[PDB]
């Protein structure tokens, strides 16, 4: 199970936060500033995994944007790395040649995709094609309301 | 600097 | 007209030049938003809430928008529901107890004519669903679990997982739907159902008993995945559905924790994959990571376990820091079992303490402590202790802690134990927990033959520097109890040092007065001196003076104590011999 | 910053 | 004192710098912003930051920082005074002193930096004299720099000699939550515009109570100045002896003196806001504002700043006089009265809506502040009785004067 | 492209090369490394154009130390400029060269410096005056060798007040390196001259020579008065730094004045107004002023005795200002104003800056110690704060109230009930321990003490040590006061403090308590409930010698940190 997933910039700016468990807003913020401090403080060629606060933390930096998952001790780091990569592949296909700025201006869409790829702390669909199609159709249904 | 000036003696 | 769109807001806020200007922009836009919210504008609720979510991510308040999300959820438009549910997941909390509206809206939306709405209610429930909400919706989840539609089936499975997580008792209600879903050909439905099963087994043993029947099936499915061709779907760099594979292997690891039959079939396939998978990329190594975890955690043929340990060896020597981390982790998991299989790499493991990567270093430390026995303890310590001395700050506390622990468990002698203790208290000092102090005293107090020696080197330690606090606590206490043994130049363990009484008083007074001394250690020292009143004979008057002058500090404890003690001296000079003698000894 | 436009993947 | 002076941008990077002593690595400045932000979160914000044995004395002006490094027990008073002086000088060389100004004037800024301070010792800091050889549009140094009269150069000629005095009094006021005056004082400023030829000797005549008492005029109306601060040009020693304000005025605009005195009068503008808060629903402000001075006099451009909740919404205002606007950016309402004659009492009411679910962080409770301006007025009753002009040529030169009373820190605590 | 930059740097056209170096130092400005162009821009040094020359000088000043060997190409021209018929460019050269920290250039600077030191123009003269200190920071030996310090000391006797002032500053900096050895102080006769220059020079110069005077000490009352009467007018200068230096020399010299003559009192009366006016300056100066004022009210309490009101904190004050203000307010709290101070503190506690609120409540406590009657009022105030149900305030308030009860043990009113009504939802171990101690000490009046204390045994071992100890002593005092439904309770607490406890200190104290139950009850009655002697608090007054030393450092970093220079400068 993934406790939470964060996307934050190199300069410590939050781009996305998905909490797969119940926590007070205040505590969520404390966690975010703390974890972000710790991860960002690390030198570029450090290990993509670290032990933070009785949990395991996986992080990968794509361009300027940091993807950071908090996994439970019984979970596989390398596979979570793989799920993160899948997520950025989903984003890449959706926005097309995805950059941080797209996530900045379309954070709602990013949440959408993330929710069509994960749930409760686990993957729900291990196909890129399935997820992307789902989001596509949902966007069509949404565009229907306008027109 | 819109208000009026009064003169002041050189007494 | 008209409330600006989300992107426009985003742009504007990014135009800010100070956190102040940004704050002003937020407050302005939010003022507009709230005032709009009052008008119950059903048109622009969606965009306003979205803007509010963006601003909430930036850290600005969004409380006033909370129950606006509800209004979006109870809407009939899909857009409104989408944003409403998102914002429900972001803003709402188990503190609000708006359980009824969330629950009713979710009910309505789960039985919606359009699947995507149901998806929203499902994702929402599975993510932030309260325990009670889980109670009231569990039935609906179950009914939804028996659909044919995959898109909702997977979410139904994971939402079932969630409700199980929030309420443990209800898991059985999902049992009838969990049967023969392995026949599915949809990787999403598959994965999700495997997760549900895994959680299930992980909850109750009878469920393990029940589901460990379909082991050969999932073994065949896994084997198919491995022997599968290139599918432009589920494939990542040459491996098909590694999420599914890993999930299956985890399920296998739990399906055969202490069983042999399952263990045999899965022995066959685990062998196959441990041999066949490609470790060129991250994917393969992940599969092999979980595979190894499985093989080692379960009871199985040693002929394969050897192979697993070998894999971990090859990992430990890999150049990819991540891989080495994986190795150390794996080994750490399987040390409470197959101890010797890990005991093969102790050299390399300890060699990882020199690694520059903090993650590697730390795991190496943890494993290192986890490898200490009654045999290697004499040697390993020299290493660990060395590691303690040349440590970078973040490790010292943990290192001291583990050192104390191991020395407590596996101390050859009391001389050695005390030696290592003094060593830690001197080289690390401040980094040891105050709460560690009592457990130390207990160990030196159950070692009578030492005592005077321990005290000798304790005094000798503190005269150097009384900055490291736990050290002076332990010390001053031992001086207190064993003052006579200290002064009596007789030590049947090493050459005694020339000591006195006035110098002791000098060091204790120095401890009392010094700024570096906390209140509790001032306590320690004071009570200690009080014990010295009975334990000493020559200069009791001086310490009577000490307690007299120290009976007036602002420290509540110190004043209480010193006043009591002064009363004793002033009136009951005979009772001290009666009450100021050695305390009983605990465990 | 410039890298805000850079491709995550490429 | 100062080893180096930097002008920095909002993110802490150097826009321009000058190394004066070489006592400190210039690169040390790279630690300025990180330390600042660090200490600010701790609530340990300070005009003086330390990075080991290196101290940063810093001020902030617009979007700029001005920072001075020192490895010694530096004279901090001098350093701050100097930094502000640099701000003034730059402000008089370039209209708006901002990042763009720095970048676009780096040359003349380098010149000014090399002329203002030497080895950590302030040198020539008078922009009007600096402008004689550090010009925007080879000269030799003005003797003024090295003259006992270092603020006015010889050679100044006007065809119409005249002097303007602006007597400006600021009223500071602090009223307790209950409504009783905790503090009130008058801070005065005499600003002159001097257009005179030559090197005149000017002497100010005020109803200085100390002066009157020492000249048998105790019965006449005076003003008791608690303290007085004079421009460099004033001869301090003569004032010390017999309260004589004698000076050779610099050319153009300058502040001659500032004074401070207590008040014996009711506050010029009295605000009384009462608040009825219905939690989770609404908040109402009922506020009266009465002008407590002569009806013959009139206060202009008065704004009454009243803090309102940060989560308030849907405002409704009603006034007897003037308008109200919500300023959410400052979490306040501002009641504006353009013309406010004395002895009047005006009224205002505001109704706000409040969120049903309470805020997470309590926001704080600023006081009510008010801004106003009363022309041809002094709360002090000060009078510039004469301005004598003494020139070797004895030309006709008529002085002028006007009195303005305005707000200083004029704030009323709220509950 | 560096090559074209070099091309224009050597291009025969004046404008193109001028603009070349402009672009060069503009490149330098934004943080580039334009070092590689050293030789190229130097060829632009020999110019008729002062702008270009100044720019090149800047370049050298910036890069010469990084390129010491090439820098020699600047030497010739440099010395030439020290003999240019324009004094401006002459002094420009002098002050420029004194900044280049390359030995050769210093060697070549010696002679032209010597010339400029006796130059006809005052501008170049004072410029050289400072350049002497510039050199002395590089090589004190060299200065001694060239006999520059004598010429400097002579420049103190110069006719031009600017040259005078600069020489004063320079030499004063030199004397730091030679403390009392070869003292560079002059006679009273010279002091007169400095006092004249004081009226004849820049504000900054005034500061310089005031700082110089400050190191001196008058030989008697007559001289002290004589110079104090000539410094006293400086307190009316608009420049805050001037005022503050004046304050320095006055605070230092007022010692040698005979306290039985009126002049001392007049000086105290004359010193208060400037100190208040400093708090109306820009925030940083307000801060500096505040620190130094703390020192002063500690040293000369009579000066600002009745100036309390100005130290009240305004909402918009920076936090540092607020903190210092709190300190001063406490230090000026007397019986005449405690109601107003308590009103203030009560208001400050309403703020949201947590540390400020904390410090404010604590300040209530300090006030309760400083004045006597205040205590009662203080407690009242504190009580009111507790009724705000803001926990972090409540806890603090409890602790300080405990302190008040400890010092003034006459507080046995209904107060002790009110706080008990607060559900004891307190969490801060300090507050719990305080409350515990209060219950125990006054358990006589608390009938339900018996019960209250009992409620704190639930989870005894998870509770902090201080709380455990205080609970132990409290229950002991309770039972010892009334052996009723207490013996079983104290039995429990002793069992917890000794038998179930692994804390050695608690084990000790508890074991002694049991050894005291078992041996004698009356003895215990006379022991644990012995009348305690009065509590003696450590003063906040700085040691008088350290204080007098700190007064000499008014307006410096020392006066901010309240530490000697030897304590913080590397």
């Amino acid at each position: 199970m993934m406790r939470f997933m964060l996307l934050f910039s190199r300069r410590g700016k939050l781009r996305l936060q998905k909490w797969y468990l119940a926590t007070s807003d205040k505590e969520r913020k404390k966690m975010v500033r703390e974890l972000m401090q710790v991860v960002l403080a690390r030198k570029p060629k450090m290990c993509s995994f670290l032990e933070w606060r009785d949990l395991k933390v996986v992080y990968k930096r794509y361009a300027s944007l940091y993807f950071c998952c908090a996994i439970e001790g019984q979970d596989n780091e390398l596979i979570t790395l793989e799920l993160i990569h899948r997520y950025v592949e989903l984003l890449d296909k959706y926005f097309g040649s995805v950059c941080e700025l797209d996530i900045i201006f379309n954070f709602e869409k990013a949440y959408f995709i993330l929710d069509e790829f994960l749930m409760g702390g686990d993957v729900q669909d291990t196909s890129k094609k399935s997820v992307l199609k789902a989001i596509e159709q949902a966007d069509l249904l949404q565009e229907e309301d306008e027109s | 600097t819109s208000y009026d000036y009064c003169r002041v003696p050189m007494e | 007209p008209a409330p600006i769109r989300l992107r426009e807001l985003i742009r504007t806020i990014r135009t800010a030049r100070t956190q102040a200007e940004e704050r002003e922009m937020i407050q302005k836009e939010c003022a507009a938003i709230r005032s709009s919210f009052r008008e119950e504008d059903n048109t622009y609720r969606c965009r306003n809430v979205a803007k509010l979510l963006y601003m909430h991510m930036l850290g600005y308040p969004a409380h006033f928008g909370q129950l606006e999300c509800l209004k979006l959820i109870a809407s009939q438009k899909f857009t409104d529901k989408r944003i409403g549910y998102l914002g429900a997941m972001l803003l709402l909390d188990e503190r609000q107890d708006v359980h009824l509206l969330m629950t009713n809206c979710i009910k309505n939306d789960l039985n919606h004519s359009t699947q995507f709405v149901q998806g929203l209610a499902l994702c929402t429930l599975g993510c932030m669903g309260s325990s009670e909400m889980c109670r009231d919706l569990a039935g609906e989840v179950e009914k939804l679990l028996k659909t044919s539609n995959s898109y909702l089936r997977k979410k139904a499975a994971l939402c079932a997982v969630h409700v199980i997580r929030k309420v443990p008792e209800l898991m059985e209600m999902f049992l009838p739907a969990t049967k023969n879903l392995l026949n599915e050909k949809n990787h999403g439905v598959l994965h999700t159902s495997v997760v549900l099963l895994t959680e299930m087994c992980e909850r109750s043993p009878d469920m393990l008993a029940h589901f460990r029947k379909l082991v050969p099936q999932l073994v065949r499915i896994l084997k198919n995945l491995i022997m599968s061709g290139y599918s432009p779907e589920h494939d990542v760099s040459g491996i098909s559905d590694p999420f599914l594979q890993v999930r299956i292997l985890r399920l296998l690891r739990i399906l055969g924790r202490n069983d042999d039959d399952s263990s045999e079939a899965m022995n066959d396939i685990l062998a196959q994959v441990a041999t066949n998978t490609e470790t060129s990329k991250n994917v393969g190594n992940a599969i092999l990571y979980e595979t190894v975890l499985t093989i080692m955690d379960i009871k199985s043929e040693s002929g394969l376990r050897v192979l697993a340990i070998n894999i971990l060896g090859r990992f430990l020597l890999n150049n990819d820091k991540n891989i080495r981390y994986v190795a150390l982790t794996s080994l750490l998991k399987t040390v409470q079992t197959d101890h010797n299989a890990v005991q093969r790499h102790r050299s390399t493991i300890v060699d990882c303490l020199k690694d520059l990567d903090v993650s590697i270093k730390r795991r190496a430390m943890e494993l290192s402590f986890a490898l200490v026995n009654g045999n290697n303890i004499r040697g390993m310590m020299k290493e660990l202790l060395y590691f303690l001395d040349s440590c970078e700050p973040e490790f010292k506390a943990d290192c001291a802690s583990g050192i104390f622990l191991a020395a407590e468990k596996y101390a050859p002698s009391k001389r050695w134990h005390i030696d290592t203790i003094m060593r830690v208290l001197t080289t690390a000092g401040s980094y040891v927990r105050d709460d560690a102090v009592p457990n130390l005293i207990q160990l030196i107090t159950n070692s009578v033959e030492m005592h005077a020696y321990t005290v000798q080197r304790l005094y000798k330690a503190i005269l150097g520097d009384y900055s490291q606090q736990p050290l002076v606590q332990v010390a001053a206490w031992c001086i207190g109890e064993y003052g006579d043994l200290l002064v009596s130049g007789q030590c049947e363990e090493e050459e005694p040092i020339q000591v006195t009484e006035d110098e002791v008083l000098d060091i204790l007074e120095s401890v009392l007065i010094s700024n570096m001394s906390t209140s509790v250690t001032r306590g320690y020292a004071l009570t200690a001196i009080m014990k010295l009143s009975t334990r000493f004979t020559c200069t009791v008057n001086r310490i009577k003076k000490v307690v007299s002058i120290y009976g007036s500090s602002i420290d509540v404890e110190l004043q209480q104590r010193a006043v009591e003690y002064n009363a004793l001296f002033k009136k009951y000079d005979h009772m001290r011999s009666a009450l100021l003698e050695r305390m009983p000894v605990m465990e | 910053d410039q890298e805000e436009l850079s491709a995550l993947v490429e | 004192s100062a080893s180096a002076v930097y002008v920095l941008d909002l993110k802490g990077k150097v826009l321009i710098c000058r190394n004066y002593r070489g006592d400190v690595d210039m690169s040390e400045v790279e630690h300025f912003m990180p330390i600042l932000m660090e200490k600010e979160e701790e609530g340990m914000l300070s005009p003086i930051l330390a990075h080991g044995g290196v101290r940063f004395m810093w001020i902030k002006h617009n979007n700029l920082y001005l920072v001075a490094t020192s490895k010694k027990n530096a004279c901090v008073s001098l350093v701050f005074s100097f930094l502000y002086k640099v701000v003034q000088v730059f402000s008089e060389y370039f209209k708006e002193l901002e990042e763009e100004s720095i970048r676009d004037n780096f040359v003349i800024i380098y010149e000014l930096l090399d002329e203002l301070m030497d080895f950590g010792y302030p040198q020539t800091t008078d922009s009007k004299i600096l402008q004689e050889y550090i010009t925007q549009e080879a000269p030799r140094p003005p003797a003024t720099v090295t003259n006992a009269v270092s603020w006015r150069s010889e050679g100044i000629k006007y065809r119409k000699n005249e002097v303007f005095l602006d007597v400006i009094e600021a009223v500071n006021l602090l009223v307790s939550a209950n409504g009783n005056v905790l503090r009130s004082e008058i801070v005065g400023s005499i600003k002159m515009r001097v257009f005179l030829s030559g090197m005149p000797e000017l002497r100010l005549g005020l109803n200085d109570k100390v002066l009157f008492d020492n000249t048998g005029r105790g019965k006449s109306k005076s003003v008791e100045l608690e303290d007085v601060k004079f421009h460099q040009c004033v001869r301090l020693s003569r004032f010390e002896n017999d309260r004589t304000i004698s000076f050779i005025p610099p050319d153009g605009e300058f502040e001659l003196m500032s004074y401070r005195l207590n008040t014996h009068v009711k506050p010029l503008i009295w605000i009384e806001s009462v608040i009825e808060k219905h939690s989770h629903s609404r908040i109402e402000y009922m506020v009266k504002a009465k002008s407590q001075f002569k009806r013959r006099s009139t206060a202009n451009n008065v704004e009454i700043h009243i803090p309102v909740p940060n989560d308030a919404d849907s405002p409704k205002f009603k006034t007897t006089v003037g308008s109200v606007k919500w300023v959410p950016e400052n979490s306040e309402i501002v009641w504006s009265v353009k013309s406010f004659p004395g002895g009047k009492e005006y009224l205002m009411r505001a109704h706000f809506g409040l969120p049903s679910v309470e805020a997470e962080d309590k926001e704080g409770k600023p006081p009510i502040s008010v801004k106003f301006e009363i022309p041809y007025f002094t709360t002090s009753g000060i009078q510039v009785r004469y301005l004598k002009i003494i020139e070797k040529s004895g030309y006709q030169a008529l002085p002028w004067v006007r009195y303005i009373t305005q707000n200083g820190d004029y704030q009323l605590r709220t509950q | 492209e560096i090559f074209e930059l070099k091309a224009e740097l050597n291009s025969d056209k004046k404008e193109k090369k001028k603009e070349a170096v402009k672009k060069v130092i503009a490149s330098m400005t934004v943080g580039k490394d334009v070092s590689a162009l050293f030789p190229d821009v130097v060829n632009c040094m020999q110019t008729d154009n002062l702008e270009l020359k100044k720019l090149v000088y800047l370049y050298l000043m910036n890069y010469a130390k990084s390129q010491p060997d090439m820098a020699i190409m600047a030497v010739n021209t440099f010395v030439k400029d020290c003999e240019d018929p324009n004094p401006l460019i002459r002094a420009l050269a002098v002050r420029t060269m004194g900044c280049i920290r390359v030995d050769k250039i210093t060697e070549y600077l010696c002679e032209p410096l010597r010339k400029c030191l006796k130059d006809e123009d005052p501008y170049v003269r004072k410029t050289a005056a400072v350049c002497v200190a510039k050199l002395h920071d590089i090589n004190a030996q060299l200065v001694e060798d060239q006999g520059f310090l004598d010429t400097l000391k002579d420049l103190i006797s110069d006719s031009n007040p600017m040259v005078v002032a600069n020489a004063v500053a320079a030499l004063s900096e030199i004397a730091e390196s030679h403390p009392s050895s070869n003292l560079l102080d002059l006679n009273p006769q010279s002091i007169n001259k400095l006092l004249t220059a004081l009226n004849e020079c820049t504000e900054w110069g005034q500061i310089f020579i005031l700082d110089c005077l400050a190191n001196y000490m008058p030989k008697d009352d007559r001289e002290a008065q004589s110079i104090c009467e000539r410094v006293t007018p400086r307190l009316s200068h608009a420049n805050s730094a001037v005022v503050l230096s004046a304050v320095k020399v006055l605070m230092k010299f007022m010692e040698m004045l005979s306290k039985d003559l009126d002049y001392y009192g007049t000086l105290l009366k004359k010193l208060a107004p400037p100190l208040v006016t400093l708090l109306s300056a820009e925030p940083e100066l307000q801060y500096v002023a505040l620190r130094n004022i703390n020192l002063i009210v500690q040293k000369r309490p009579e000066i600002l005795k009745h100036e309390m009101k100005v130290f009240f904190v305004k909402y918009n004050d920076p936090i540092y200002v607020k903190l210092e203000k709190l300190d001063i307010m406490i230090r000026l709290a007397s019986q005449a104003n405690i109601a107003q101070v308590l009103a203030e503190l009560k208001e400050y506690a309403t703020e949201v800056d947590v540390d400020f609120v904390r410090k404010a409540v604590r300040a209530i406590g300090r006030c309760a110690i400083k004045v006597e009657q205040s205590a009662e009022r203080c407690v009242s105030t504190l009580l009111d704060l507790i009724q705000t149900k803001v926990n972090y305030v409540v806890q603090e308030a409890i602790v300080v109230i405990k302190d008040i009860f400890r010092k003034y043990p006459n507080k046995y009113e209904s107060v002790i009930a009110a706080l008990c009504e607060n559900l004891d939802s307190l969490d801060e171990p300090e507050a719990r321990a305080a409350m515990i101690w209060i219950v125990g000490e006054y358990a006589e009046r608390i009938d339900n003490a018996d019960e209250l204390l009992e409620s704190f045994l639930e989870g005894f071992h998870d509770k902090s040590t201080q709380v455990q100890l205080q609970l132990l002593t409290a229950i002991v005092k309770l039972f010892l006061k009334k052996p009723t439904e207490t013996q079983e309770l104290v039995q429990q607490v002793l069992s917890l403090a000794t038998q179930d406890s692994d804390n050695p200190d608690l084990r000790d104290r508890g074991y002694i308590y049991w050894r005291l139950l078992s041996t004698d009850p009356v003895a215990a009655k006379e022991v644990v409930l012995a009348e305690k002697p009065l509590i003696s608090e450590e003063t906040d007054l700085i040691e008088p010698t350290l204080l007098d030393e700190l007064i000499c450092y008014i307006g410096t970093l020392a006066s901010v940190y309240h530490k000697p220079p030897s304590a913080f400068v590397e």
